């Protein structure tokens, strides 16, 4: 039911950035391509240590 | 030879003439030289080739390089 | 009072009523972008803006994944960005406005004393279109692609004409300036459309004129920022081989520049052939100036000679001026014919104001 209801939320449409750094008190700072910074406590379906700015 | 072997080549080649007059050349002027034997060939019609026709597409590359300078006796 | 696109009603008053109505709600409003690449058995395609952002979206079930490549105009989405009928830039027919057929007014005369490369021309157009024979039986693949290279004007533009009237099929001229477009992308796809809609037809010649513009000039250190000359020129490259397993019609570039060359087109498939156009040493001249003298009132006791030894290093397009120069003198007086020291006078303007 779960790996159904992240199905449906999961829509096709995305968009790009540029990941700056990575924090822990999991938070990661993002610059999309519309030249806009944005911030998370945490990442998402992806790990924390599968990334890189 | 390598870049005769794709060609039709009449077996009478001597490769002592052919080594004795090329001087001076590599393996892109060697080429040069096998391109143009055969074209002379593909000109008069024939279905080999010789040393004349060597000879006549070495003499082809320089164009026959020869300036008289004159002060030279 | 102003006009705001109107018209007297009996063509729009019927359709004034309820096919506005039709057009608006049924009707819906896509957009155009770019298509930057594109993905295997799956879409996920990359779009950009320019002006927005680079999309991720995908494709609608009203077009199959089939035609749409990198770089087309395609309808897009409101809301869900979705990808929508692609449209074509230009239609129908750009192959006709170049491809005249025509027999042209050069006389095979028209170009003298340097036959030797017009014999080289001989057998690299005429042998393999009507005397495919001591290819075969001897065992040499025929060229099918020649470069030629040189000083400007010398006879480039008569030489390939001196082919065209020879065989007098689909002649073929491609200006080296009219494949610089402004969309990107919009040359490749003509060259597609010039070489599928050639090999249709049999016995046909290609003409590919000033080469300095987008024949592999600079390949790419320029420019740096759309990206077109060059992603025409790896197409063309891309089309010539592969896409012509033993086919009939040539293919011919020229330029001025000798530095403009590809390895990657002297590659033997492609270009295997040089031919070069060099001055004339005496009576090529001499015959120029026969050929500009003869359509206007000279005097017949009058030498070419002459002129042409005055004139150590010129060319056609030179020699031609001599003569509408020479033309002009016998213009500022009262002169009905040409006398010969108007021909020395326009020898000395022309060479001894700047040349020497």
């Amino acid at each position: 039911e779960n790996s159904e209801k992240i199905k449906v939320n999961k829509t096709l449409p995305y968009l790009v950035s540029n990941v700056i750094e990575l924090l822990d008190v999991k938070c990661a700072v993002i610059k999309t391509s519309t030249r806009q910074t944005y911030f998370l406590p945490v990442i998402g379906l992806v790990d924390a240590e599968k990334l890189k700015p | 030879q390598i870049h005769s072997r794709k060609m039709n080549v009449s077996p009478d080649v001597n490769y002592e003439e052919l080594a004795r007059c090329t001087d001076d050349f590599n393996g892109a002027q060697c080429k040069a030289v096998c391109v143009e034997a055969g074209m002379i060939a593909l000109r008069r019609g024939a279905t080999e080739l010789t040393h004349e026709d060597y000879m006549e597409g070495i003499l082809e590359v320089q164009a026959k390089k020869k300036a008289n300078l004159q002060y030279y006796a | 009072e102003s006009d705001t696109g109107l018209a007297p009603p009996a063509l729009w008053d019927l359709a004034a009523d309820k096919q506005t109505l039709q057009s608006e709600q049924p009707l819906q409003v896509a957009r155009c972008t770019k298509i930057i690449n594109a993905d295997s058995e799956d879409p996920k395609y990359i779009i950009n803006v320019k002006q927005f952002a680079k999309f991720v979206v995908d494709l609608s079930d009203q077009v199959a994944p089939t035609d749409i490549e990198e770089g087309m105009r395609v309808g897009v989405d409101r809301n869900k960005y979705q990808i929508h009928i692609p449209l074509p830039p230009k239609i129908d027919p750009t192959v006709t406005m170049m491809q005249v057929e025509e027999k042209p007014d050069v006389t095979y005369s028209d170009v003298g004393g340097c036959k030797e490369q017009i014999e080289k021309l001989r057998e690299v157009v005429e042998t393999p279109l009507l005397h495919p024979e001591r290819f075969v039986n001897l065992g040499i693949e025929p060229p099918k692609g020649v470069l030629l290279f040189g000083p400007p004007g010398t006879g480039k533009t008569l030489c390939a004409r001196a082919v065209a009237n020879r065989t007098d099929a689909c002649f073929i001229r491609v200006i080296g300036s009219e494949l610089v477009q402004k969309y990107v992308g919009e040359g490749a796809r003509m060259v597609r459309e010039l070489f599928e809609m050639a090999r249709t037809k049999k016995a046909c010649l290609i003409f590919f004129d000033e080469i300095d513009a987008i024949g592999g000039a600079r390949f790419d250190d320029g420019a740096g920022g759309d990206n077109e000359v060059q992603r025409t020129m790896l197409e063309l490259i891309n089309q010539l081989d592969g896409f012509d397993p033993r086919g009939n019609i040539k293919v011919l570039m020229a330029t001025n520049r000798p530095d403009t060359l590809d390895p990657a087109l002297m590659r033997p498939g492609r270009l295997d052939r040089k031919i070069e156009f060099s001055l004339p040493d005496l009576e090529g001249r001499t015959h120029i100036f026969k050929i500009h003298a003869r359509s206007m009132s000279v005097e017949r006791d009058i030498r070419f000679e002459l002129l042409a030894r005055l004139c150590p290093n010129s060319t056609g397009a030179e020699i031609r001026s001599v003569c509408t120069e020479a033309g002009m003198f016998a213009i500022r007086a009262r002169r009905k014919i040409a006398t010969e020291k108007d021909f020395l006078e326009a020898v000395n303007k022309v060479i001894k104001s700047y040349a020497k």
